[PDB]
């Protein structure tokens, strides 16, 4: 036949490869070479692949040798899946109080898509898992584990994104209907309630290690924090787009720099971690700005973020943008000059900052003009090779992608601690690294909770310092180093009589051998 | 009394343990919103709900049948337990209510004055009912590491005389098992004596099985890992242990876990079997009445019974369901969506299987001896919502949305595929023609094959009725539609785009008795391949379309769209000839368009909102525009819901509804000018919110229907002036939660009057009133 002799070969390779590891041995011929040699005996186009045979062992051998075929930290060993999801498609709240919707997000409720969610052009594939599911919070978290569960990872630490539009802009209800069912299609309990929900998500296997939630810096006041910090979100993203007010003002952005200067403080105040959104080649800005701005934003104190996102502006059709573009009031930049202007701009990136991303992923058949490629980071980091500078970036000397990419090896690991002064508040940032390779094994963010802009009631009761962020990626008790140097800073360095960790909901447990106390939503211990 | 309900429609939740059956007498009970349903899956003439307890007021997860005792407890996520007794043969009253806990009731398993409450901060409560009366008292409770362990799922067995186990699942991978004594006025003796292990994730669901033979039975623990652990139970002297003595090298997971219930039942509990394969969680298990087949309902839209192998002594796949494309809330791809909680009970030579489908229908199976199954027919209803409630031109059939993304087209079975017509009218649902992306609202029938619906977004669209439901239905409800075959073929759900496609090239005739259905139509057809193609979407409005009138010409629709300044709260015209607009508009309101009614001659539209003020438009002949003709100031205090237009042969009369808890009909005057001053009022007790009125005459008195905001429908008689309370209907008759829609069936088959309403309490009813 055409395809049972597939499967039946796909069985026999199952049950031998098991046979064949039960005592510690490998194979021999990359078993896919193997399979042919068995089913295409009249090579009728039966094609497997590794994910094909990986669904065939049975579950008491395959939860044992899946993760025997991948070793980089992040992908299976960290295992912090990034599962992204996505809200009903809605109407950005400025568009109200301005007239009309902020000038370069494509898609949305009222383009040329009926279908795509604000900012979103309903050809992602995060775009067609939600409408496959209907923008459904519980089909799209089974739907997206499930797959990720059938290619063989060994995940255990889902973490969540909440893209699309502002989520913040919702009935109450709703939202706590949608973190609710995250929490639900993520442990399994099958409730209603966003307290219930928490605490059981809290002893859950496949933890859910945080959640992020796009929003916009009006949308981030007290009230709105302390919704978030009850729902489990961990970090923030907030669009600022430019630190020029009148770039924002021509945008329709709908709200003030120094607005977004304001709910940074507060936020990580709030024990968050926030990213922000940088678009070079906003109107009106042209490259010596765009570079100043760039250069700025890093050397003020008040903005540093901790993380980073650059997405260059591009032009799509049916957006405030086009009835621009096509008038040629506005013209894009060149290909080699953007180029050039993200190899500076990276080249200024300090060592905490991570770029989370780079240019948006979409589609180039439907952007009328822009970056041109889609691999943007690749030409940037040659070009900074070819002008000798190099990056900084956290992402581009964590351990993971230098195992498979880079092929190196980290043995020089070191204790490296910079301290900076950013919005207002005193951060340490700790980190093991290799000094002579420039490799970051593991990092944890700490903040002085500063007098003038905390809030919470458990912060302003006693002095406290935050440990915003703990991450280890590449024997291998670092965890424990960093939190043990991070107790020492915070009671000799800050004078903090009680350190809390903000922390997702999965992994609540885990300090809870280190010895700290649940309390409100982080995860405390007094001093 | 005249009124009966003769249909009920209401949609299972999705909790594990939704559902319960009545053994002795086979009654399945189920939780749906705020209330309970129950249903007989077995009537000869195959009728779904009849009655929907309500007394609750959050979702009701857990309901259980005390076995062997005329009792059934019900769980609330509003913290409240509450025992309900058999009262009719057929009907049950609540009795006792338990508030505490002061959280959610996760668990909840009942036997014999013997119920068992799981409370979600972590607690679980033995209570025993009081032997002097019918009441329970709160026996003991106890917690499980305090902080750590919360409860998922409980049941409790009757192993002695007056000794009884407990096994609890939860956030865990270890089952705890307690044991205690009963001292008929309390238990004591009570404390976890095991936590059997081999489990590697949560344990979802455990059940006991009956213990047919003294001394000895078998439990089954179904965890989140796909794997189900059999354990075996065995009381003294038939426990069985290995000779220690001799080595004979035992496994530990094959420990055995000996306990003293009191200080002589030595039970010797002991891991019996693996099994293995369900490919995803197991949402819901349950034994059988005799023999040894285990019922496994898993979150992969399938559901598959054990046994165990006549040969090897393990356990394979007797059977197997659920293989017919689809994922519960979804269809396009199934794997990990699927099946709740599961029934299994057998009538005379039947194996019903019965099961929710994550979308608020339940799925029947009937077979014979293991192999040979068939599907019988189920029920509906909306899990959300309903809005609503559109009647077809002429009470044919009734359309009906609901704020979940769903339209649903119901219709009476009548005609047998035989010809000949049935005994009782039952209603069954036929069509899903929308499934939705958007929050559906206002829908309205155009003709007796085109309607136009409008969800939550700036467009509105327009379907035709496909060859298949209409064949179908001239089939069993007999419905004549001039024979016009010239009708599109029988949609399906786009896997592009949102837009209802013909389906024309692609499916995955029926219509004729000889195809697969003899009977209404089933759920996979249903909600698969039984969808309705698109005319068109008809642009123009900024925001989300809030209310949608046809008037009676079948010319004109007028339709209005949320807001909150004057620049949107007008209100736009569409010519269905052509599918576009009208030039202008008709602004005199501030806010949402709440209700708006075309009158039954079609030159007056009515128009009322959230400003407390309703309005009047003339209509231009010649060129189908509207101008402003009358217009109130303070008509009502608070705001107005709905408004109605009376019979033309009461005259140009109308009436509105609003939150003063009152009802003001307006009929024209002339004496110092023109305008329906206010002829009548009446004020209610609950601020009422839908209105409807019968479209023909009666003894010279018109038939208002008013819907309360607590769920209490009145119906009233009006002459001129004075309206005459016809009647209430009792707590049984009546919705848990806010009316929402209340339309008269123009329609009258075999002289009774059908009142189609829909409520807030995820429930669609059909009333029937005697009236010669
Ligand atoms: C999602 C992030 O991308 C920004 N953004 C908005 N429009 C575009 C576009 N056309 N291309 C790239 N990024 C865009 C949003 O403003 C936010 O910063
Ligand atoms: S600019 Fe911000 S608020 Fe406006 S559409 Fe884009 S994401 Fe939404």
């Amino acid at each position: 036949p055409e395809k049972e002799r597939f499967i039946q070969c796909c069985a026999d390779i199952t049950l031998e490869l098991t046979d064949s590891l039960t005592s510690g041995t490998t194979r021999e011929i990359n078993l896919n070479g193997l399979i042919t040699k068995y089913s295409k005996k009249y090579k009728l186009k039966q094609q497997p692949r590794l994910t094909d045979i990986i669904n065939s062992i049975p579950d008491q051998y395959k939860k044992y040798l899946l993760p025997k075929l991948k070793a980089k930290p992040v992908r299976t060993a960290s295992g912090i899946a990034v599962v992204a999801v996505m809200c009903k498609p809605h109407r950005c709240p400025h568009i109200a109080y301005t007239g009309n919707i902020c000038v370069y997000c494509p898609g949305g409720p009222d383009s040329d898509f009926e279908y795509s969610t604000q900012s979103y052009t309903g050809y992602e594939p995060t775009s067609m898992r939600a409408i496959r599911a209907r923008y459904d919070p519980y089909e799209q978290a089974r739907g997206r584990v499930e797959q990720l569960k059938q290619l063989g990872h060994s995940i255990d630490k889902v973490e969540y994104v909440l893209m699309g539009g502002t989520f913040m802009s919702l009935p109450k209800e709703y939202r706590e209907d949608f973190i609710v069912k995250l929490h639900n299609a993520l442990s399994g309990f099958n409730g209603n309630d966003i307290d219930e929900a928490i605490l059981y998500s809290q002893q859950s296997l496949t933890k859910c290690v945080g959640i992020t939630i796009e929003t916009r810096p009006d949308y981030c006041t007290q009230t709105h924090l302390d919704d978030m910090l009850k729902y489990g979100c961990t970090r923030l993203e907030i669009g600022v787009q430019s630190l020029y007010e009148d770039v924002a003002r021509d945008t329709n952005r709908g709200h003030t720099v120094r607005s977004v200067c304001e709910t940074f403080a507060v936020s990580k105040d709030a024990g968050y971690k926030v990213v922000s959104h940088m678009m070079p080649d906003l109107p009106n800005v042209g490259m010596e700005r765009d570079i100043e701005q760039f250069k700025e934003y890093f050397e003020n104190p008040d903005f540093r973020t901790d993380g980073l996102k650059i997405y260059p502006t591009l032009v799509i059709r049916g957006t405030g943008l086009y009835e621009l573009w096509k008038t040629g009031r506005y013209k894009s930049y060149s290909a080699n000059a953007l180029v050039d202007l993200v190899a500076r701009i990276l080249a200024l990136v300090p060592p905490w900052t991570r770029i989370y991303r780079v240019q948006r992923d979409i589609p180039m058949p439907l952007v009328t003009s822009g970056v041109d490629n889609g691999n943007l980071r690749e030409l940037a980091l040659a070009r900074m090779k070819d002008l000798g500078t190099t990056c900084r970036d956290v992402r581009t000397r964590e351990v993971g992608i230098q195992e498979v990419h880079h092929k190196v090896q980290p043995d020089q690991v070191e204790l490296i601690r910079r301290d900076y002064y950013a919005n207002g508040g005193w951060e340490t940032f700790l980190s093991y690294e290799d000094p002579k390779k420039d490799i970051l094994i593991g990092l944890l963010r700490l903040r002085k909770a500063s007098k003038k802009y905390t809030y919470r009631k458990e912060f302003t009761s006693q002095r406290t310092s935050i440990v915003r962020e703990l991450h280890v990626y590449g024997h291998q008790g670092f965890g424990t180093l960093l939190m043990e140097e991070a107790e020492r800073i915070a009671k000799e360095e800050h004078g903090s009589e009680k350190i809390s960790v903000i922390s997702g909901v999965g992994v609540r447990n885990y300090y809870g051998k280190l010895g700290y106390e649940l309390d409100g939503p982080y995860m405390s211990k007094r001093i | 009394e005249c009124i009966t309900p003769e249909a009920i429609f209401i949609g299972a939740n999705k909790q594990t343990q939704v559902s319960d059956i009545h053994k002795v007498k086979k009654i399945v009970a189920f939780g749906a919103g705020k209330t309970i349903a129950l249903w007989d899956p077995i009537e000869p003439n195959n009728k779904g709900v009849y009655a929907t307890l309500k007394g609750h007021e959050a979702e009701v997860t857990c309901v259980r049948f005390v076995p062997d005792s005329d009792f059934m407890v019900s769980a609330s996520e509003d913290h409240h337990v509450k025992i309900w007794k058999f009262t009719d043969y057929s009907h049950l009253q609540c009795i006792q209510t338990i508030q505490h806990y002061s959280k959610t009731i996760v668990a909840l398993s009942a036997l014999p004055s013997l119920i068992s409450v799981g409370c979600a901060d972590g607690t679980i409560s033995i209570w025993r009912q009081n032997i002097q009366n019918d009441e329970f008292g709160l026996a003991h409770e106890f917690t499980i590491k305090k902080g750590f362990f919360y409860p998922l799922c409980l049941s409790l067995s009757k192993v002695e005389e007056k000794k009884y186990l407990l096994a609890i699942g939860g956030t865990n991978v270890n089952v705890f098992i307690a044991s205690f004594i009963l001292s008929d006025s309390g238990i004591e003796k009570c404390r976890v004596v095991a936590e059997l292990e081999g489990h590697e994730d949560w344990v979802k669901s455990l059940a006991f099985r009956h213990q047919e033979t003294p001394g000895d039975y078998l439990l089954c623990s179904g965890s989140q890992d796909r794997y189900i652990r059999l354990w075996r139970i065995r009381i003294n002297d038939l426990i069985d242990d290995s000779e220690e003595d001799s080595k004979k090298l035992t496994l530990l997971s094959n420990k055995q876990y000996k306990f003293q219930i009191d200080d002589e039942l030595r039970v010797g509990i002991n891991f019996e079997a693996l099994i293995m394969g369900h490919d995803d969680w197991i949402s819901s298990l349950q034994w059988h009445e005799s023999r040894l087949q285990l019922l496994a309902a898993t979150a992969d839209t399938s559901l598959m019974v054990w046994e165990p192998d006549e040969t090897s002594g393990i356990w394979v796949c007797s059977l197997r369901l659920g293989e017919m494309s689809s994922k519960g809330a979804s269809t396009a791809t199934g794997s990990s969506g699927g099946f709740w909680s599961c029934l299994w009970f057998t009538h005379e030579r039947m194996d019903f299987f019965l099961t929710n489908g994550k979308t608020g229908s339940w799925r029947m199976w009937a077979t014979k001896d293991n192999i040979i199954c068939d599907q019988r027919l189920g029920i509906s209803g909306a899990t959300k919502d309903v809005t609503d409630i559109a009647w077809s031109p002429s009470g044919e059939y009734l359309l009906a949305t609901s704020l979940d993304q769903t339209t649903r087209l119901f219709a009476p079975w009548i005609y047998d595929a035989s010809g000949r017509k049935r005994e009782i009218a039952t209603w069954h649902e036929f069509s899903r023609p929308q499934i939705h992306g958007y929050d559906m609202i206002c829908v309205e029938t155009v003709t007796d094959t085109r309607f136009v619906s409008g969800g939550d977004e700036k467009i509105l669209r327009s379907f035709d009725l496909p060859k298949g439901v209409a064949g179908m239905l001239q089939k069993f409800v007999g419905i004549q539609f001039e024979e016009k075959s010239e009708m599109p073929d029988s949609a399906t759900v786009p896997v592009l785009g949102l837009s209802n496609k013909a389906g024309e090239d692609d499916a995955n005739d029926i219509t004729d008795p000889l195809s697969l259905l003899e009977c209404p139509p089933m759920e996979d057809q249903l909600q698969r391949h039984l969808l309705w193609p698109e005319v068109e979407k008809l642009y123009g409005h900024g925001f989300e379309i809030t209310c949608l009138d046809i008037s009676p010409d079948q010319k004109l629709i007028a339709s209005a769209c949320r807001s909150n300044n004057v620049q949107n709260a007008v209100i736009r015209i569409f010519s269905t000839e052509n599918w576009l607009e009208i030039k202008p508009a008709l602004p005199f309101h501030s806010l949402t368009i709440t209700r708006l009614k075309f009158s039954k001659d079609g030159k007056f539209l009515l128009s009322v909102c959230r400003d407390r003020k309703w309005a009047l438009w003339e209509r231009n002949m010649e060129d189908n525009t509207f101008e402003l003709r009358f217009k109130n100031e303070k008509p009502h205090t608070r705001i107005i819901w709905d408004a109605d237009w009376a019979p033309l042969e009461f005259g140009n009369v109308f009436v509105t509804a609003s939150r003063d808890k009152t009802v003001k009909v307006w009929r024209h005057q002339k004496e110092p000018a023109d305008d329906y001053v206010l002829e009548a009022s009446i004020k209610h007790t609950k601020a009422v919110t839908a209105i409807s009125i019968h479209d023909s005459m009666i003894r010279e008195k018109i038939l208002i229907s008013v819907g309360l905001e607590n769920g209490e429908i009145y119906l009233y008689s009006y002459t001129l002036g004075k309206f005459e309370l016809i009647t209430q209907l009792n707590e049984d008759i009546t919705p848990a939660d806010k009316i929402t829609r209340l339309r008269w069936s123009h329609l009258k088959r075999n002289g009774k009057l059908f009142l189609g309403v829909g409520s807030s309490d995820l429930s669609t009813r059909i009333y029937s009133l005697a009236y010669e």
